[PDB]
RNA sequence: ACCUGGUCUUGACAUCCACGGAAGUUUUCAGAGAUGAGAAUGUGCGAACCGUGAGACAGGUGCUGCAUGGCUGUCGUCAGCUCGUGUUGUGAAAUGUUGGGUUAAGUCCCGCAACGAGCGCAACCCUUAUCCUUUGUUGCCAGCGGUCCGGCCGGGAACUCAAAGGAGACUGCCAGUGAUAAACUGGAGGAAGGUGGGGAUGACGUCAAGUCAUCAUGGCCCUUACGACCAGGGCUACACACGUGCUACAAUGGCGCAUACAAAGAGAAGCGACCUCGCGAGAGCAAGCGGACCUCAUAAAGUGCGUCGUAGUCCGGAUUGGAGUCUGCAACUCGACUCCAUGAAGUCGGAAUCGCUAGUAAUCGUGGAUCAGAAUGCCACGGUGAAUACGUUCCCGGGCCUU
């Protein structure tokens, strides 16, 4: 079994990669579990907007990190080599675990 | 204060200055800027001139000054009261 | 068979399982009087049953998470009500007449910039 | 408010007796949102009051209210010239709100030990037209009496 | 920030790496519970001899684009002012105005 | 009073980001600083190439720069010579293998960054500020904008008392979030100081 | 960014040229250090990188926010502010935008020398309240089957939940009212009812409002100094006056024991379990975790039992003595925390004054940014959970018409 963890700042970009990870896997023999929507992280930032004083004038920002889990149970041999060469889109973090 | 497992602190350049003068009869005042140095049981006698920011003030090291830092004997701020 | 109800209140959510019995109540593997020491909480939990007169005709299996005493007690009361309606559907009229069907949507208002809390402003002074 | 868009809020009846009237009295007594701490104080004072008389907790409570409820009060009224304290009829709900508030305020001022005992001694004197709260109801009726001439402003 | 003040931080960053391993084993001795009592003393005296600018506690995070020593944010390496300018131009990935 | 940045408020709604990579905290600050130095170089080198928008990606241990422009032949050069000269400087700066893509800005009269830069170059040549703003507004309205607004601030015409002036045609509904509003700014460095230019261009609700 | 003293002059930071040299490593003395004088080892792969020498220059947190850009406060999230064409007036201007109703709304309808349009309002965005669909681990446990009673294991995909996609509210429905209108009042259904709750969003403009010390910039000014380097001091002073907070004056409490129920978040020079040692702050040893898995990390208020019995107290915890811990080259000036002792004012606060209309106020804990260390501040999170609003004469600010 190999573990697939997917990170991205855009949940639409992260669903494209998952849709094509669970498609280039069921074809090449192995079966899939998931994808799993792990809890989204929400990192928040608060800054003062004025160059000088005005302490109550602020902007509140946020970065959302979306998470996906894909389980390839029983990986066939044509399945593995069909994974590192898929080349996913930019801005999608991919971590392979065994 | 400074942890016991580390021993009292002393600026190395001052430790050489007291060594080179305890073995000799040098009673000339020792001019240092090291207000952070703990007073050790080895220079009870001579006068260290400690900096207070704008000059060196001589302190005559006795026994009861052991354990204190040098700066405790060189006040930095000048006060005489308001309208006094 | 078994009947189910999901109840929510504040940050609490209660899973309720209703089946014919004699009137025994378990909440997180504890008795009603063991779990809820507050007297108000015990009355809130019971309230739907004293209304429809099915107090000792049922057995209550209940798990709850999150929130506090009054939230969980109120969350159970909501999920209980949703269970009884899955039991008999003619009870909706009298339960809604008692305000038990409504999910109470009151939540903690967020803290906002420049305020001490959600609405408390710092003390003001002209000069 | 200017727009008059303020309805009413439902209050749960008290646990032991199922009286919304008594549940409001716990609310007036409660501080810092510690309601259970106030529920206990009211229940203890109510039992001391139930055994100091022959009536149940409620009937002894109502008799205390009947002697503290004001019937007429004065409100200011600035008109073309100056302000007169006009006597106005107190509406039935405000009668109970004032009676409870004066009782709780009087009991907090006493010098007994616990608050449960202080509340008990006030609820008992209120049954005999003694102590504060009852006196506060007397001072209000007097003011509204000395201003009966202004009963048309 | 002034040019001189910017160049003070690049020096303190260089000196903190050149003496990094030499500083860590000295504190290994001083913190060593079962060392002796005179090499500890020597290690203490030797640590004072290294230039002060070699300690990482002498560094001050600065805005990487202006040099501002206040209002720093580590996630972006910028002051609160430059973070706002880049965020509104869409130059910080995923960063948008928050509301909940 | 002060208005929200029209681009920032729409960044997840109808507008895309200008940088689209992913990183943890460990390198987030270092990616931002290398994007800054890249854009700092590209903007100075290609000053006469009508560069509207520099989009930066980072697929995997590599950087991909997409330069939106209206004079791509000037960007590329003869048989791709010049675009190669930059592909080396960018790799030097970013420290990874570099790849440059050239996008086509057709109708530069409808791009806020190019319109703002056009007005600004004219002001540094001592063109009458009034003539520049009217020309910009008329051009964009003729090419099919649903609206445009141009604002110029500073010592206009070298006047001692600075002021702000603005024109507008059509619709520029800044409170509508789903409005395609291209917005950008520019600065002119005249003999009397800085003059700031802002340009809004409305292209229709989405 | 300041002071005192010690120091430098194409220079700490750029470019250009000349010449010297790989760069680097390893140690000695003088000095507070800057630095100076050396002394070893390498010499690899022009052009890296150092040193020196010239002069174009660099450098300035120096002045002007009343020369500016950018950014911000503010009236005010107030319902306003305008334009084209037409028409009226010698003209400034007017009309539209006023009027009758209505609305949170220049909201909408009707009338109308106006007819249209723009910026604002509303809507589109985020979040919260109900349901569906998909997916089922690190999250879940209804029915099963075992069990060391631990979802612990086999399993299960039901449920809570996680996050994607959908559904849902429109005065749509009904009745009355109303000018056959806009709308309003009430009822049904529904998780939610009339802008559902909260946020984001700030029109034309105003105060020559704030910022030349984030940055940028016109002009002015300094250039062996207003630039640059260093050590020590200062920004922590203290007859006093004000603003914003924290903790109290107690019994709705203090103390002791026992015992429940959260949300949100952070972590690799990081968070750090277990175990042992220490009264304690901590120490030693050392797993696990780039995390729905591991760590921070026991929520506290609450509840049960005891005690204290109205006292400047078993309230309060300021101050001071002594002894320690930890971070850090270094806690004298000037750190936080621990232990023992000390046990100040204070018993509810003059004139006056502030916040808040509901999950609000009040009260109770928890986290985060900055950050080696250093919150009673700031930003965020849940627990408990009120009172009251008859009304619009008065106070303050504002909107529309009129004089
Ligand atoms: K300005
Ligand atoms: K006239
Ligand atoms: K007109
Ligand atoms: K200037
Ligand atoms: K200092
Ligand atoms: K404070
Ligand atoms: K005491
Ligand atoms: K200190
Ligand atoms: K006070
Ligand atoms: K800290
Ligand atoms: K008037
Ligand atoms: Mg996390
Ligand atoms: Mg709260
Ligand atoms: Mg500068
Ligand atoms: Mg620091
Ligand atoms: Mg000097
Ligand atoms: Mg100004
Ligand atoms: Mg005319
Ligand atoms: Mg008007
Ligand atoms: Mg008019
Ligand atoms: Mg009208
Ligand atoms: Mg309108
Ligand atoms: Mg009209
Ligand atoms: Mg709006
Ligand atoms: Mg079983
Ligand atoms: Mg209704
Ligand atoms: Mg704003
Ligand atoms: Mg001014
Ligand atoms: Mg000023
Ligand atoms: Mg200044
Ligand atoms: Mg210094
Ligand atoms: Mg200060
Ligand atoms: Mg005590
Ligand atoms: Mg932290
Ligand atoms: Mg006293
Ligand atoms: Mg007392
Ligand atoms: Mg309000
Ligand atoms: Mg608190
Ligand atoms: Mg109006």
């Amino acid at each position: 079994r190999i573990r697939i963890r997917l990170k991205a700042f855009d949940h639409r970009l992260i669903d494209q990669a998952t849709a094509e990870i669970v498609e280039t896997a069921k074809r090449t023999g192995a079966q899939v579990r998931g994808p799993i929507p792990l809890p989204t992280r929400k990192e928040r930032f608060t800054v003062l907007i004025s160059p000088h004083v005005n302490k109550d004038a602020r902007d509140q920002y946020e970065i959302r990190t979306h998470l996906r889990l894909v389980d390839i149970v029983e990986p066939t041999e044509k399945t593995v080599d069909a994974l590192m060469r898929l080349d996913l889109a930019a801005g999608v973090d991919v971590q392979i675990s065994l | 204060p400074r942890s016991l497992k580390k021993g009292p602190f002393i600026d190395l350049h001052l430790l050489k200055k007291v060594e080179k003068a305890v073995e000799s009869g040098d009673k000339k005042p020792l001019r240092t800027w090291s207000r952070r140095s703990t007073i050790f049981p080895n220079m009870i006698g001579l006068t260290i001139a400690v900096h207070n920011g704008r000059q060196h003030v001589p302190v005559f090291v006795t026994d009861e000054m052991v354990g204190h830092k040098l700066g405790e004997f060189a006040p930095t701020r000048t006060y005489r009261g308001h309208a006094a | 068979n078994q009947y189910y109800g999901t109840g929510r209140r504040k940050s609490s959510a209660a899973r309720v399982f209703i089946k014919p019995g004699n009137g025994k109540i378990v909440i997180n593997q504890r008795s009603l009087e063991q779990y809820f020491g507050r007297e108000t909480a015990r009355m809130v939990v019971r309230q739907p049953l004293e209304l429809v007169d099915m107090v000792e005709k049922l057995d209550l299996y209940i798990t709850v998470k999150g929130g506090g005493i009054s939230g969980q007690a109120g969350a159970i009361r909501h999920g209980i009500t949703r269970a009884l309606m899955e039991y008999d559907e003619s009870l909706r009229s009298e339960l809604r007449k008692a305000g038990f069907v409504t999910r109470d949507a009151r939540q903690v208002e967020r803290k906002k910039v420049g305020l001490r809390k959600a609405r408390r402003r710092p003390q003001f002074s002209k000069r | 408010p200017r727009r008059r868009v303020i309805g009413q809020r439902k209050i749960l009846p008290d646990p032991k007796f199922g009286s919304e009237l008594l549940a409001k009295f716990v609310n007036i007594l409660m501080v810092d949102g510690k309601k259970s701490t106030a529920e206990s104080i009211v229940y203890s004072a109510l039992e001391t009051l139930a055994q100091r008389s022959g009536k149940s907790e409620l009937e002894a409570f109502e008799v205390a209210l009947e002697n503290v409820r004001p019937t007429v009060e004065v409100k200011s009224r600035r008109v073309g010239g100056s302000t007169y304290q006009v006597p106005v009829e107190v509406r039935p709900v405000r009668r109970n709100a004032l009676a409870m508030r004066w009782i709780v305020e009087a009991a907090r001022k006493r010098g007994d030990k616990s608050m449960a005992l202080r509340l008990a001694n006030e609820l008992s004197d209120a049954a005999e037209n003694k102590g504060t709260a009852v006196k506060k109801r007397e001072d209000v009726h007097r003011m509204a009496e000395a201003n009966k001439a202004f009963a048309h402003y | 920030a002034k040019q001189s003040m910017k160049a003070r931080e690049v020096k303190r960053v260089a000196l903190a790496d050149k003496y990094f391993a030499k500083r860590a084993e000295l504190k290994a001795i001083i913190s060593d519970v079962n060392a002796s009592d005179e090499d500890r003393w020597n290690a203490v005296l030797k640590l004072q001899t290294l230039p002060r600018d070699s300690s990482p506690s002498r560094q001050r995070n600065r805005c990487r684009q202006t040099g501002r020593p206040h209002g720093f944010l580590r996630k972006f390496g910028l002051s609160r002012i430059k973070v706002r300018e880049a965020a509104m131009r869409g130059e910080i990935p995923g960063l948008k105005k928050a509301s909940w | 009073g002060q208005k929200v940045h029209p681009n920032g408020i729409r960044l997840g709604i109808v507008k895309p980001w200008n940088s689209t990579w992913f990183a943890n905290t460990k390198e987030f600050a270092d990616n931002l600083d290398s994007d800054f130095k890249v854009r700092q170089y590209l903007t100075k080198e290609l000053a006469k190439a009508s560069v509207s928008r520099i989009v930066i990606e980072r697929p995997a241990k590599s950087i991909r720069v997409t330069i939106h422009t209206a004079r791509p032949g000037i960007v590329i050069g003869k048989k791709g010579e010049d675009v190669e000269k930059l592909r080396k400087v960018v790799a030097d700066i970013a420290g990874v293998p570099a790849q440059i893509n050239i996008a086509e800005v057709r109708k530069p009269e409808l791009d806020a960054k190019l319109v703002a830069d056009s007005i600004t170059s004219q002001l540094e040549r001592r063109v009458m500020f009034r003539r520049a703003m009217k020309r910009a507004v008329q051009n964009a309205m003729r090419l099919g904008a649903k609206g445009i607004k141009v604002e110029v601030s500073g010592r206009l015409g070298g006047a001692e008392i600075a002021r702000t002036e603005w024109y507008r045609e059509g619709r520029v509904p800044l409170h509508t979030l789903r409005a395609d509003i291209d917005y950008n700014t520019s600065e002119a460095h005249t003999t009397y100081g800085v003059i700031g230019v802002k340009v809004w261009i409305f292209k229709g609700e989405i």
